[PDB]
RNA sequence: AAGCUUGAGUCUCGUAGAGGGGGGUAGAAUUCCAGGUGUAGCGGUGAAAUGCGUAGAGAUCUGGAGGAAUACCGGUGGCGAAGGCGGCCCCCUGGACGAAGACUGACGCUCAGGUGCGAAAGCGUGGGGAGCAAACAGGAUUAGAUACCCUGGUAGUCCACGCCGUAAACGAUGUCGACUUGGAGGUUGUGCCCUUGAGGCGUGGCUUCCGGAGCUAACGCGUUAAGUCGACCGCCUGGGGA
């Protein structure tokens, strides 16, 4: 399977969503067998400039290791949601933990 | 792209003298073999030397004495539009006596003047001064 | 590119082992895999041209191969096109 | 380390006017800053930077 | 395309047809129909108070829920339609467990689309959430005034009203004429685009249609004896004198509102 | 009518691309519109006027809508048969390049007439419409100004399905291969090395500025040649008139 981070952002005043969806995202995942490297929550981070005055991130990753239709789950559920910004699958150059 | 062996023979003469090589190398023919065969015994080049057993290599020995050329001058004349044919009386004279013509006859590869002994006209291919 | 689907289990049909490519005969069934191939990029990206610049190159190296077969081998083209679909 | 994502080494690379260094001061050996100067451009995708330091 | 016929005579060498396959063209479900009966642009004591039109055949009339409210009862369009008596599509919504109604259509072609009632609904074309509720500068499709009027402004194919601002009890919001007003917030909306936008796509080519879309030919004023209508000419080519109404009246360039009621409201009229 | 393996073809497996085309994602301002807010200026210029404003401009602050094109990076750095190609992200997809093997066995070049690509502007049919802008509509300048310049602004620019086929399409260099003393700078595979090297020495594919032999009316070309040796297809014969 190809490599993908699977990034996203989230408003940390609005964070009851993440386990709104990432509960049901591990399930689709480990019924790939994808390998979900990091699965890494960072505390609150900041964006780079505010938008809608929304300038926070509750900021997680998976890294799973997934099939390009399995990750059009992802996709269209992260569109579903629309108010999480930057939901991105940052392909290819292998897995990662720990990051160095 | 490569049509002309004979033609791609004649550039190796001059290539070869332009850089005061001693030796030059080329893609070898049994046709090939029989002009470096007259090439050699009229005096134009000391030696040839064949190497390959799938691919074989023509290299053709020169020799200097004053850091000047050899031959100034050799030319293809018939070509795939136009050969040029002679019959043998009608043999002709290469800058005015100063060179020799080479003839195919229909036997094989010899001078205007071999060509003239046996009694054989053909095809002319190739001047040498 | 054209799929390993079609250029390694054509070795299922053409051998049992290992490829012959230089055969003409596999070079007809493979250009008629690059055709079905490049007919699953139709209807969609229809301004992009150069699969059917393509196209039109693999049609008549198919046809030339069919012909250069027939005139080496009346046989091993005989055995070449009881394998095809032929005709549509 | 060895990466462009983290905003502690990204920050080494670009100015106060949100500007790309020149090759002297990126340890690319002269050989990688085209693809260091497009990973720089990748960051502001990234929301590592803003996209002008004048807005 | 805008698909347009072969030249073979007058009209058709000019006329265009547009096609959707998911467009039902059959008669209307019966239990949302009434009569009408046209009036022949004649009032009830029997004279003529509107002319040049009411002629043709029967045209009736969709009930149609343009007070429409509910909360949490969701509804399927079940069929997508078209009516002579307007020029927008009509939608035949079913809710969640029974009962058929109609609305307007959105735009778009299909059907099967699902449309929520409540206030705390979601931002999509269709839900009947209040002009308090939505985030501004979203399209309101067709907009009420008074909970006991309806959806009384934006009917027609292919309109469109933006919201602008809202302030107090009120939102502000524009329109096709270049009407600006203001309109209390509480009001329910429809939610996006109006649909069809080819109404005036017809050619027919053809001037004996005009009974079967339901009116008659009109004659000029100064084609007719000046006893029946001010103009009088002439004789033909002949105009002669400045235009004004059948009624005697100069109305090209003069302003006719003067209702002393709403101007409250609109703080600019149409350019 | 049978062979040869160098050029050429093809495959499992890799290598780098602004080549071709989608669906998401994104910033700002000229503008249209409703408030916040301060006072007569703004705009243009050699000066002013038309225009924008005084019914509150421009400035400054909020909220919203609309659309092309993607600033910097960016270039003597890639890619395409040319025209040209450019924000990012994930796709669809032709070509090219590589290492070890294998299978063909001249499959190599060009091509009468054919058969096919568009930069911008234009058309055929309907949508979309923020900048901008032929025409249109005005002002200035001048003796005059149906122009320059300034102020407004329609087609058009954009999207689909077709047409137009033309350009400094310019590197003023028709197209295939082989052969060739040099300097200076890049781009990308692959083999062997503690990479104990700011990589190095080999081997492949590309690419830029100078320069010597060669070419030439002289300018210009110079290993990616206008050189050298060959294969092929079109046109020219003083200009005006055309």
């Amino acid at each position: 399977m190809r490599h993908y981070e699977i990034v996203f952002m989230v408003h940390p005043d609005q964070s009851e969503q993440v386990p709104g969806m990432i509960e049901r995202y591990t399930a689709a995942i480990t019924g790939a067998e994808g390998k979900i490297h990091r699965l890494e929550d960072w505390g609150r981070r900041q964006l780079a400039y505010p938008i809608n005055k929304l300038h926070k991130a509750h900021y997680v990753l998976m890294n799973v290791e997934a099939p390009q239709e399995v990750i059009d789950e992802l996709e269209t559920t992260f569109r579903f949601n629309d108010a999480v910004i930057r939901s991105m699958v940052m392909r290819t150059k292998h897995a990662v933990t720990e990051a160095s | 792209s490569m049509q002309d062996p004979i033609a791609d023979m004649l550039t190796r003469i001059r290539n070869g003298q332009a850089a005061n090589k001693a030796a030059v190398t080329m893609p070898s023919s049994k046709l090939k073999v029989a002009i470096a065969n007259v090439l050699k015994e009229e005096g134009f080049i000391e030696d040839f030397k064949v190497e390959g057993d799938t691919k074989p290599e023509l290299e053709l020995t020169l020799k200097y004495f004053q850091g000047k050329a050899v031959v100034e001058s050799i030319q293809r004349v018939s070509r795939p539009g136009l050969r040029i044919y002679k019959r043998k009386d009608e043999l002709p004279k290469v800058m005015a006596g100063l060179g020799i013509a080479v003839v195919s006859t229909s036997k094989g590869v010899m001078t205007d003047r071999a060509a003239r002994q046996a009694g054989l006209g053909g095809e002319i291919i190739c001047y040498v001064a | 590119s054209l799929s390993t689907e079609a250029t390694a289990k054509i070795v299922s049909e053409f051998g049992r082992d290992a490829n012959d490519t230089g055969s003409t005969e596999v070079q007809v069934a493979l250009l008629t895999a690059q055709i079905n191939h490049l007919q699953g990029h139709f209807a969609e990206h229809k301004k992009d041209h150069h699969s059917r610049r393509g196209l039109l190159r693999m049609v008549s190296q198919r046809r030339k191969l069919l012909d250069y077969l027939k005139r080496k081998d009346v046989a091993r083209y005989t055995q070449l096109i009881e394998r095809l679909g032929l005709r549509r | 380390e060895i990466d462009y994502k983290d905003i502690a080494t990204l920050k080494n690379y670009i100015t106060e006017s949100g500007k790309i260094v020149p090759s002297r001061i990126t340890g690319t050996r002269a050989k990688y800053q085209r693809q260091l100067a497009r990973a720089i451009k990748r960051a502001r995708y990234l929301s590592l930077l803003p996209y002008t330091d004048r807005h | 395309a805008v698909v347009k016929c072969k030249p073979t005579s007058p009209g058709r060498r000019h006329v265009v047809k547009v096609v959707n396959p998911e467009l039902h063209k059959g008669k209307p479900f019966a239990p949302l129909l009434e009569k009408n009966s046209k009036s022949g642009g004649r009032n009830n004591n029997g004279r003529i108070t509107t002319r040049h039109i009411g002629g043709g055949h029967k045209q009736a009339y969709r009930i149609v829920d343009f007070k429409r409210n509910k909360d949490g009862i969701p509804a399927v369009v079940e069929r997508l339609e078209y009516d002579p008596n307007r020029s927008a599509n009509i939608a035949l919504v079913l809710y969640k467990d029974g009962e058929r109604r109609y609305i307007l259509a959105p735009k778009g072609l299909k059907a099967g689309d699902q449309i929520q009632s409540g206030v705390d609904a979601a931002i999509k074309p269709g839900n009947t959430l209040p002009m308090r509720n939505i985030p501004v500068g979203s399209t309101v499709h067709n907009v009420e005034m008074k909970p006991g009027k309806g959806g009384q402004l934006a009917r027609s194919a292919g309109t469109y009203v933006q919201i602008v601002a809202r302030d107090g009890a009120y939102v502000t919001l524009r329109l096709r004429s270049g009407e600006m007003r203001k309109v209390e917030a509480d009001c329910r909306a429809t939610l996006g685009e109006v649909g069809n936008a080819e109404h005036m796509l017809r050619v027919l080519g053809k001037a004996g249609a005009a009974r079967w879309r339901g009116v008659r030919p009109t004659v000029r004023g100064t084609a007719m004896n000046p006893v029946d209508h001010p103009h009088g000419g002439g004789e033909g080519r002949n105009f002669g004198k400045h235009p004004v109404t059948p009624w005697g009246v100069q109305t090209k360039g003069k302003k006719t509102r003067s209702n002393k009621r709403t101007d409250k409201f609109i703080v600019r009229r149409r350019s």
